[PDB]
């Protein structure tokens, strides 16, 4: 996250974060349950072995919220391709569940419709993480939130150098430095709707980081919402 | 209808025969009024945590 604010305590429960076997966190995640992260497909590249942390907001110390899970199946979507970035998502299903509490709860999903039409229509969305904090910097220590305007469709194809496919969407600012980055990736967007948190999307890509005329890439959750569904039933 | 202010629903909100009909996320039971969405236990869905 660039140009962000600290997540405050409890402020974002349902954010995860994927650690590789040297406990280094290299991208994020969602809890959407006691036993299901949603994360990008993208980001099962970054490592052989990984296990997933929540309750976490400084990776300097512990607090004690803190739960490491181990993975028992990673759900990763079928017509998924590393070169257009298209179908960037995945779920993870956890061997232990997930025991909600301070700091660790999960994030609502939306219907398809109604998400579209009331929550991708609002002004705002939030994503998070402990990615980088500039462009070439190293990956944030706390975790961080940023509100991200949701970007015009026509306008957001018109500043990408790459195709931005109907399971994409746009979000952030063209010259404000605030944006996600890497190590963000795989992580939540989500909008509130009268103090209720929905998964909106899901951190993908982006041509660098804030960079000027560029916008935030997300998976657009909303067009996974089947899937997620039968991913999460078996 | 839905378009009014979410036809007057915490969260989902359909046009169900020229009418509007709430409902809400998993974790969740439609109040008595049929419109708030009431959780159903300690920690529901898209709630920040303040313990
Ligand atoms: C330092 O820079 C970063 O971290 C970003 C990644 C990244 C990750 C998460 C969020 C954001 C963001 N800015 N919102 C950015 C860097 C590593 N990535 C890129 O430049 C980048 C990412 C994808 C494409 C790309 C997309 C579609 C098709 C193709 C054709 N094959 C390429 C091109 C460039
Ligand atoms: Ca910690």
């Amino acid at each position: 996250i660039v140009g962000g604010q600290e997540c405050k305590d409890g402020e974002c429960p349902w954010q995860a974060l994927l650690i590789n076997e040297e406990n280094e966190g290299f991208c994020g995640g969602t809890i959407l349950s006691e036993f299901y992260i949603l994360t990008a497909a993208h980001c099962l590249y970054q490592a052989k072995r990984f296990k997933v942390r929540v309750g976490d907001r400084n990776t300097e110390q512990e607090e004690g919220g803190e739960a490491v899970h181990e993975v028992e199946v990673v759900i990763k979507h079928n017509r998924f391709t590393k070169e257009t970035y298209d179908f960037d998502i995945a779920v993870l299903r956890l061997k232990t569940p997930i025991t909600f509490r301070m700091n660790v709860a999960p994030a609502c999903l939306p219907e398809r419709d109604w998400a579209e039409s009331t929550l991708m229509t609002q002004k705002t969305g939030i994503v998070s993480g402990f990615g980088r904090t500039h462009e070439k910097g190293r990956q944030s220590t706390r975790l961080k939130m940023l509100e991200v305007p949701y970007v015009d469709r026509n306008s957001c194809k018109l500043s990408s150098s790459f195709i931005i496919t109907q399971n994409m969407f746009c979000a952030g600012y063209d010259t404000k430095q605030e944006d996600a980055c890497q190590g963000d990736s795989g992580g939540p967007h989500v909008t509130r709707f009268k103090d209720t948190y929905f998964v909106t999307g899901i951190v993908s890509w982006g041509e660098g980081c804030a960079r000027k005329g560029k916008y935030g890439i997300y998976t657009k959750v909303t067009a996974f919402l089947k899937w997620i569904d039968r991913s999460m039933k078996t | 209808l839905c378009s009014l202010d979410n036809g007057d629903c915490d969260q989902f909100c359909h046009e169900e025969q020229n009418s509007v009909v709430c409902s809400c996320a998993r974790g969740y039971t439609l109040a008595d009024n049929g419109k708030a969405c009431i959780p159903t236990g300690p920690y529901p869905c898209g709630k920040q945590t303040l313990e």
